[PDB]
């Protein structure tokens, strides 16, 4: 906090008010506030000490190959797939790929199918569409002289 | 007096830029010639380094 | 594929069994026509079209700035199908910071809302967002995020084909003696963008104020291409895209 | 303050100075696509010629370095001629001291070492060019070796260069997956020129006229460049495909 | 010209030599490589890596023969290895193959390449090499021996070790699986097993370059009938041969 | 700003600044005026003492038996280049038995000053010479700029208040070219030229140093009471 | 697709080819492939109007093929080839193909021939889902009747 | 981003550009107009040589120097720096003449200078040249014409130009090549070099100028580089007056 | 404007070509607004004046004020930046809104390094107060706003430091360079200041110009 602007002073008041009454919410039949943040280096540690927020859940952006194949598999069961397509060709390509990017990738493959005028998602579509929404080369791009 | 502060030569650096120092310096410059005649105002600069200017 | 189709027929997306896309991010080097592309599609599609500079919704006042933004989608839903168009979302879609000042931390309060407004538990029916940006690199990672915005259209610099088309769009309109110099000019005019082309027509036209000709010479076209080229290169080159 | 201003290491273990060369390569906007035929190697490249006043015969990015080794240059044209001169020279020297014409493999490693030394000086600027050396060897057959400003190189089944080369890499990779044979096959070199030109017309989404192409083919015991007159006879040959 | 005759490795103020520290960062960016010393061989191992599949791996090399009795394998920068392999072959001929007529012992050659290291941690206009090498070999009086030559210019004799991005996890696996009798065939099963946990990309006999410094093969000697000399002890394993031992996991 | 430290660093104005700086050494320098006709060249220099006890510093260096140069910059810098000109004038007499052309001698001079200004750890030479001589195409007056640049003029000046001298030469331009054979008159026309570059310092028999070269007169330096007829 | 040259003229050029149609018929007897070439060389013109005009002729040869009892195979392969190249437009062809299906009905061929022929026709419209979809169900009910 | 990147030249800037050498194109921008018309039988150089004072000696200064007997070299920008680049190619050409006893080809000579300017950009210790040259001549392989940028870039040319009036020149040379895209005469091209120096004198119409013209032509000069002087030079002058009227 | 002192074009001594280039982009589309409509081309959206300091870019604008007799909105770029959140942006939109009304218009901006540049992305700080007020400037130059009755005259003595989005022909169409006086032009300058104080005719102006 800068702690001289009104914008900041008003959030100071909120932050103490939530925290105080979180202790008030103790010994109730209620399970206390669930809250999420895509960031985590920006939070005050006064929330993060025991007796307020207790359980800290980790979510990775890494997945192992058995756990990856499952995400592609549930989304693809909801859509239609050619008997000429497979999902085990899709997961070897990346070593790192978070669960939502899999969702969008699956979208792309089915969007591409409208262009081609296809009911099914043939693997051809699927492969081309896979490479779209990957990107992120800046250390393997032209920078293989670090291996 | 002493415009080693508020006198840094303008450069681009990608950290934040020299924006706070030069904001003040550029206000000054425009009122030392106007876009209209300035009144009777004599201005004395005094510096230790005419090289940060 | 994203804007016309699920408005007309979401029955197409239903065949495959897949969700319709919403959220388009357009990004490009400047003068590639990214603002132009949206202006053109707003008069065609024939739904309600909210036009929104991203930098006129931020007030002084404390979270009024967020109050406007929530309303903007709540209006949209109620006029559905509707389109929310945001220009230059570097302004309030900036990087995370949280080591800034009070001014920048304000930006976090408006951004955090707009992120939840797009996807939460609240779903959007046929509300579609086209955001335009001059760099996807200095936008927030949470915004940029796959699934937050769906289709990621690159707007490239006009290809060897494209150059000819653009030159013809601005030259049909003018008075001229008859210009057959585009065969030379497209060749000369490499490393340009759409805005500089549109300027070459204006520039050729200013040589004819001097000649007192009421027609633009094809000779005047050769000069224009050069006049634009030199100044452009010198004063600063243009952005590269990831 | 001085770690990204000579080729010394940074707190990261990276050499940014070496890295800026790789960001200079793609500022010329010249594309290249190179495939190994059955008994030839064909490389096709753009030849942008901006102004009317350039004499087009002189504009080139195919350099003859030997009878068997051509060298195709992407990156600025000053750095191109200095890498090209050093190459011809080393080719002569090899012939001189070892008594056979230089094999490509060896020229690839030779220009690589000179690249390596240029990033371990402090008074030498690494040449910012990606050179692709195309050949037909009598021991290792048609090859492609691509060197780069750092001093790494690897052989290639095909390779592309330029700023739109991400696109070109995609077409060629699909092609060699589907077929399942590492090199393109077709006996006559003329028709590998045809297949190669189609793949550049598909990838870049642009057609090419005779002055926009400049094509080099290394066949057996000779490297030639096709005259722009002869390149049209190939452009017509795509009209019956 | 040259006016760069001042060292760019300089003492840092709280101690340490800053360039050599930095260069060791650049070692741990690169591929993962390991070596296991048996009682009758040394095995060395590395993973190939390309820009795209369009690169060939057939013409690529990352394990090189310095002398027929002494091989090397690196983890760190590709460019620096490439020149330093060639300088290693050069000093090995010029300073023991013209003077004592034969290939140098493993202790001696290691000591020479550490001095090549040393004269780019010092002198002007130069920074440190950005590799760390295992230089494994066999000499007639110190047995099989595995070394690690580093950006500092030190050497350490080892019995099994690993270098590269998966170094931390690799050596703990190797500490617990080491034993004071291994055969060379038993050594291989350790090295492959470990290198499989550091790969997450594709695994094949074409993408793992594996080398043994076993025992003598007269089929690579090139000739027969001088029994005084005994063929390459160094023998790089072909893709077909490696693949069987992969199934053997 | 930071562009001024060395001789290698351009410069956003198209310049290099250090050569620009060395050109200001000529300006703080004393005046010498050259004028030529079609038959005799004249250098008219104003010598400069420090104090009353002091001597006056030689401003005209006879370079050869038909060449003389005059400094208007650094005295140490003038000594280096003068040797170099003598050397190449003597190398021409020895090898080709040829009086070194005046037009050629500006090109030899040229390149000695360029090669230290392109180089690191060198500097430009901050001295401008006016070089007279009489060769095979007649009288010549060269102005050597510390920029390296050589130009051939009918009359020039360099120094301080020098502009006032160019003007005297600029008026009297169509007169002096036409008087030939009469060295008395050229000399006087050059004394009056350098007198409009005064500002309370005057001219005397220890300030004025004249040297001429003619068709019919080899290189002569007049000083003392031999510049007492020609005030 | 569309072009600014073969609108009116080329429609009149297909009317010239129709006066040359009996020469084509007489040529079809000696080798069917020789007759077939002229109608395919006409279908290399981009324009919707001229596309519809040209293909009538191709369907008119496809009665000749269907009439003969060893030439019925050829038309199946051709229509495979028509989907695969690009046709010349994707509006034109989908209608013309139905006329082929129509002909299958009224030809009264050997039962052996009819079975194979309807399988070859359906294989083409397997991944597709536009106009084609409707047609496909129309020939499959008829194929299912034979079985 | 980091501060530096303009104090040397074997730095690259973070965008892969130079500095000094990009700064060096602005040194060349202050220079005198200089054009080259490639005719079928040779080259015609012409250069605006300013009379900057009334105290200069007319027709006794030149900026067109011959290298060997058949390659004219003509430069603009830093004039002393420019003589040094010509001087290097007189040593290089002379070495070629001894070793192989033929006059150095225009493509061979282009190659020899080119390296030289490029070599000064590879060190932090030598200042990159701030001149652009137009050079060509007639050799056994025909006529060729080259412009060599300060960047150590050169290309073939049918007309090239440099200096301040490069804007008007480049535009006026497109017209001459659209009058005669099938070639033009070397006698004729003297007169056109005159006309395109006087139209390009309009960025620089403050002052007065001497036109210097030279040609190397196969059919009037026998493929040797000589100066355009006497009556022919005065015809071209009278030509230019009547055009600008 | 309240009428800024007339300098005419006898106190913009020398630099003819710049006055010519400037009046074409700013003064003709006002007066001769009919002739470009006929030619079917569009008028500029602006001119930029850049060069070394002291070359009278500010002088030429002051002149231009007196000559066109339309509303001239004087602007200094650090005045626009404001410490209350996006009230710097309120200043952009209002000033330009104002220019629609009082049309035809000229906005003269002095400086442009206080709307700085767009290059910041580093976690530690940034200043995204400067960026926002700049990105608002661009949205007024865009097609949905007026631009055919609002000319923007921009003057700066750094041009390198600027972000490419202010630049490009079509935001600021003209890229006018100011050089320093020529030999003859220096003479012209000196003689136009000297009318204000006493002189004698010994003074030869030529000598002074040479110096
Ligand atoms: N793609 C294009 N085809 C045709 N005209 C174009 C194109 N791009 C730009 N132009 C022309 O140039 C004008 C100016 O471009 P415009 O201002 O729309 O660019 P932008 O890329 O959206 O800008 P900014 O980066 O400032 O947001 C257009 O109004 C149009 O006349
Ligand atoms: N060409 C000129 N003719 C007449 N007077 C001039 C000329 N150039 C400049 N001046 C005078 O010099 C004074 C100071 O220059 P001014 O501040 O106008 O320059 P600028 O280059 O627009 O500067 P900055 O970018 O530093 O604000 C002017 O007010 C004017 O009186
Ligand atoms: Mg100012
Ligand atoms: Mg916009």
């Amino acid at each position: 906090f800068d702690a001289q602007t009104g914008s900041d002073r008003e959030v100071q008041r909120i932050l103490i008010e939530l925290l105080t009454q979180m202790d008030g919410f103790d010994q109730s039949t209620n399970v206390k506030v669930i809250m999420a943040t895509n960031r985590a280096d920006t939070l005050d540690p006064a929330l993060l000490r025991p007796g307020r927020l207790d359980r800290k859940i980790e979510f990775p952006s890494l997945r192992d190959r058995r756990e990856r194949r499952l995400i592609f598999g549930t989304i693809a069961s909801k859509m239609s797939l050619a008997p000429e397509a497979d999902l085990d060709s899709l997961i070897i390509r990346n070593d790192s790929l978070s669960g939502a990017v899999i969702a969008a990738i699956m979208q792309e493959a089915g969007l591409r199918a409208v262009r081609k005028n296809r009911y099914v998602i043939l693997q051809s579509d699927l492969e081309e569409a896979y490479a779209t929404q990957v990107k992120t080369d800046n250390t393997v791009d032209k920078f293989d002289f670090y291996k | 007096d002493e415009i080693d502060a508020v006198g840094g030569a303008r450069f681009d650096d990608g950290a934040g830029g020299d924006n706070e120092v030069q904001r003040t310096m550029l206000e000054l410059i425009t009122q030392l010639d106007g876009f209209d005649p300035r009144g009777n105002i004599k201005v004395m600069f005094a510096t230790n380094r005419p090289n940060t200017l | 594929e994203v804007i016309e189709l699920p408005l007309k027929n979401p029955e197409i997306f239903q065949r495959v069994g897949i969700k319709p896309p919403k959220g388009v991010l357009l990004y490009g080097p400047p003068g590639t026509g990214k603002t132009l592309l949206a202006k053109a599609v707003a008069a065609t599609i024939g739904a309600n079209f909210i036009f929104s500079p991203a930098s006129g919704i931020v007030d002084k006042y404390i979270g009024e700035s967020a109050r406007i933004i929530r309303e903007m989608f709540a209006y949209a839903k109620e006029h559905e199908p509707c389109i929310i168009f945001m220009d230059e979302v570097d302004a309030i879609g900036g990087r995370r910071f949280s080591e800034g000042t009070s001014a920048d931390r304000e930006i976090q309060r408006t951004l955090m809302e707009l992120l939840t407004q797009m996807d939460g538990f609240d779903n959007l029916g046929q509300t579609k967002i086209i955001m335009a940006t001059n760099r996807p690199d200095t936008l927030d990672p949470a915004l940029l995020r796959p699934g937050r915005l769906d289709r990621k259209v690159e707007i490239p610099l006009p290809n060897e084909a494209g150059r000819l088309e653009i030159f013809k769009i601005h030259t049909a309109k003018v008075k001229k003696t008859g210009e057959f110099d585009f065969e030379a000019a497209v060749k000369m005019s490499d490393g340009f963008n759409g805005a500089d082309i549109r300027n070459c027509a204006t520039e050729a036209g200013f040589f004819a104020i001097r000649d007192d000709r009421d027609h633009i010479n094809p000779d005047d076209l050769m000069k224009a291409v050069r006049k634009v080229a030199e100044v452009k290169k010198l004063e600063g080159t243009i952005e590269y895209q990831k | 303050g001085y770690d990204r201003h000579i080729t010394i290491f940074s707190p990261e273990g990276r050499l940014y100075q070496v890295e800026y060369a790789f960001k200079a390569t793609n500022q010329t906007n010249i594309n290249s696509l190179a495939v190994r035929g059955k008994d030839c190697t064909v490389v096709i490249s753009q030849k942008k010629v901006p102004d009317k006043l350039l004499d087009p015969t002189t504009v080139s990015y195919i350099f003859c370095i030997s009878r068997t080794i051509g060298m195709v240059v992407n990156g600025p044209i000053p750095d191109a001629r200095n890498a090209a001169l050093r190459a011809k020279a080393e080719a002569a020297e090899f012939r001189y001291k070892y008594g056979y014409d230089m094999p490509c493999d060896v020229l690839a490693k030779r220009m690589a070492n000179l690249s390596q030394i240029y990033t371990q000086r402090a008074y030498m600027r690494p040449l910012g060019v990606i050179l692709t050396f195309v050949s037909v060897d009598e021991e290792l057959g048609p090859s492609i070796y691509k060197t780069d400003p750092a001093g790494y190189y690897v052989g290639y089944k095909a390779t592309a260069t330029g700023p739109k080369q991400q696109e070109i890499t995609t077409n060629l990779e699909n092609h060699f997956k589907k077929s399942k044979i590492d090199h393109i096959n077709e006996e006559s070199w003329e028709k590998v020129v045809e297949f190669a030109i189609t793949h550049m017309i598909d990838a870049l989404g642009t057609e090419f006229s005779k002055n926009d192409l400049e094509v080099g083919v290394a066949t057996k015991d000779k490297f030639f460049t096709l005259s722009a007159e002869n390149i049209e006879e190939r452009l017509v040959a795509i009209a019956e495909q | 010209t040259d006016r760069y005759s001042f060292s760019l490795t300089t003492f840092s103020p709280s101690g340490k030599l800053g360039q050599i520290d930095y260069a060791l960062t650049a070692v741990k960016q690169g591929v993962t490589s390991l070596g296991i010393k048996a009682t009758n061989g040394v095995v060395i191992a590395t993973e190939k890596k390309s820009s795209s599949p369009l690169a060939m791996s057939e013409t690529l090399s990352k394990v090189s023969l310095l002398t027929p009795d002494i091989g090397a394998v690196y983890s760190g920068m590709g460019p620096d290895y490439r020149v330093l392999v060639d300088k290693s072959r050069k000093v090995a001929h010029t300073s023991y193959k013209r003077i004592y007529g034969e290939y140098p012992p493993t202790k001696l050659l290691v000591s020479e390449v550490a001095k090549i290291m040393q004269e780019a941690t010092q002198s002007g206009g130069v920074r440190p090499f950005g590799v760390s090498l295992l230089i494994a070999g066999h000499d007639e009086f110190n047995g099989f021996s595995l070394y690690q030559v580093d950006p500092s210019g030190s050497y350490f004799p080892w019995k099994a070790t690993a270098i590269g991005k998966g170094s931390v996890a690799a050596k703990t696996f190797l500490e617990k699986r080491w034993n004071d009798e291994l055969e060379l065939e038993d050594a291989i099963h350790i090295a492959l097993l470990t290198l499989k946990e550091s790969v997450e990309g594709e695994f094949n006999g074409d993408t793992i370059e594996l080398a043994i410094i076993g025992d003598e093969n007269p089929d690579l000697l090139g000739y027969t009938g001088i029994p005084t000399d005994k063929g390459p002890r160094f023998r790089k394993l072909t893709s077909q041969e490696i693949n069987d031992r992969l199934e053997a996991l | 700003n930071n562009y001024d430290g060395d001789t290698v660093t351009f410069s956003p104005t198209g310049r290099l600044f250090q050569v620009e700086y060395a050109l200001e050494a000529i300006k703080q320098g004393s005046v010498t005026v050259g004028l030529r006709s079609n038959t005799h060249a004249v250098l008219v220099a104003l010598k400069r003492n420090a104090d009353e006890l002091s001597s006056y510093q030689k401003k005209i260096i006879k370079c050869d038996e038909h060449m003389g140069l005059s400094l208007a910059g650094l005295a140490p810098d003038a000594r280096v280049l003068s040797n170099y000109l003598r050397q190449q004038c003597n190398y021409s007499s020895l090898v080709f038995n040829r009086k070194l052309a005046v037009e050629r001698a500006g090109h030899l001079l040229c390149d000695k000053a360029q090669k230290n200004t392109q180089s690191y750890g060198g500097r430009p030479y901050g001295v401008g010479l006016l070089i007279i001589g009489y060769d095979k195409s007649g009288a010549h007056l060269l102005e050597f700029q510390p920029s390296g640049n050589v130009t051939e003029l009918y009359g020039t000046a360099i120094g301080a208040r020098s502009q006032g001298a160019k003007t005297y030469l600029e008026r009297t331009l169509d007169t002096f070219i036409k008087i030939d054979g009469n060295p008395d008159e050229l000399i006087k026309a050059g004394v009056e030229a350098i007198s409009q570059s005064l500002r309370d310092e005057s001219l005397t028999v220890d300030n004025l140093s004249i040297a001429i070269v003619g068709k019919d007169t080899p290189f002569t330096i007049y000083d003392g009471e031999a510049v007492a007829k020609y005030i | 697709m569309s072009r600014d040259a073969p609108i009116k003229a080329d429609k009149d050029y297909s009317q010239i080819l129709k006066e040359e149609f009996p020469k084509i018929d007489s040529l079809a007897q000696n080798d069917c492939n020789s007759a077939l070439d002229q109608l395919l060389v006409l279908e290399k013109k981009t324009r919707q109007a001229s596309d519809l005009a040209s293909s009538k002729e191709v369907l008119a040869k496809i009665v000749d093929l269907l009439a003969s009892r060893n030439k019925w195979d050829d038309l199946n392969e051709q229509l495979t080839l028509l989907s695969k190249k690009h046709g010349q437009l994707k509006l034109s062809i989908q209608y013309m193909i139905q006329k082929v299906m129509e002909y299958l009905k009224s030809s009264k061929s050997l039962d052996l021939n009819t079975r194979i022929s309807v399988i070859e026709t359906i294989r083409v419209v397997t991944e597709n889902k536009i106009f084609v979809e409707v047609e496909r169900a129309r020939v499959t009910k008829d194929l299912v009747e034979i079985k | 981003i980091g501060t530096g990147y303009d104090l040397s030249n074997s730095v690259f800037s973070p965008d892969g550009r130079n500095f000094q050498v990009e700064y060096a194109v602005k040194a060349v921008e202050n220079g005198t107009t200089s054009i080259g018309i490639k005719c079928n039988d040779g080259v015609v150089f012409a250069v605006e040589k300013l009379i900057t004072s009334k105290l200069l000696v007319p027709q006794k200064n030149v900026k067109i120097q011959v290298v060997d007997r058949h390659i004219g070299c003509v430069y603009s920008g830093l004039i002393p720096d420019g003589r040094h680049l010509v001087n290097r190619g007189r040593e290089e050409a002379a070495s070629f003449k001894k070793l192989y006893k033929t006059p150095i080809p225009i493509p061979a000579f282009a190659d020899r200078l080119g390296q030289y300017v490029q070599a000064h950009t590879l060190y932090n210790s030598v200042r990159p040249f701030g001149v652009s040259t137009i050079f060509g001549g007639v050799d056994k392989n025909g006529a060729h014409l080259y412009m060599l940028e300060p960047s150590g870039s050169y290309w073939g040319y049918k007309g090239a130009a440099t200096g301040k009036g490069r804007q008007s020149a480049k535009a006026e040379l497109e017209k001459l090549v659209d009058h005669h895209p099938e070639g033009l005469s070397a006698r004729e091209a003297v007169k056109q070099a005159a006309k395109i120096i006087y139209l390009a004198h309009e960025d620089n119409k403050e002052k007065d100028f001497e036109l210097e013209i030279s040609w190397c032509s196969l059919s009037e000069t026998n493929g040797l580089h000589k100066f355009v002087k006497g009556d022919l030079l005065q015809e071209a002058i009278d030509f230019a007056q009547k055009e600008i009227n | 404007v309240d009428e800024k002192p007339t300098e005419t074009y006898s106190d913009v001594g020398g630099l003819d070509k710049q006055i010519e280039e400037l009046v074409e982009a700013i003064v003709l589309p006002m007066k001769r607004a009919d002739k470009f409509k006929d030619m079917g081309i569009r008028a500029p959206k602006g001119a930029l004046m850049y060069g070394p300091p002291g070359t009278g870019k500010t002088l030429l604008a002051r002149a231009c004020a007196a000559q066109t007799n339309a509303t001239f909105l004087k602007l200094a770029a650090p005045q626009l930046v404001q410490m209350y959140i996006g009230e710097g942006a309120k200043l952009v939109r209002d000033a330009f809104a104002l220019a629609k009304e009082k049309a035809p218009t000229i906005i003269f901006i002095d400086e442009l390094d206080a709307i700085g540049t767009k290059r910041f992305d580093s976690e530690k700080s940034g200043d995204r107060e400067v960026q926002r007020t700049m990105l608002e400037l661009l949205n007024q130059l865009d097609g949905f706003s007026s631009d055919d009755r609002v000319k923007v005259l921009a003057a700066t003595n750094r041009v390198d430091v600027l972000d490419p989005a202010l630049l490009r022909s079509g935001r600021l169409d003209r890229k006018i360079e100011f050089p320093l006086p020529s030999e003859d032009s220096r003479a012209q300058i000196l003689q136009i200041h000297s009318r204000k104080m006493t002189t004698d005719d010994d003074i030869n102006w030529q000598e002074l110009a040479r110096s």
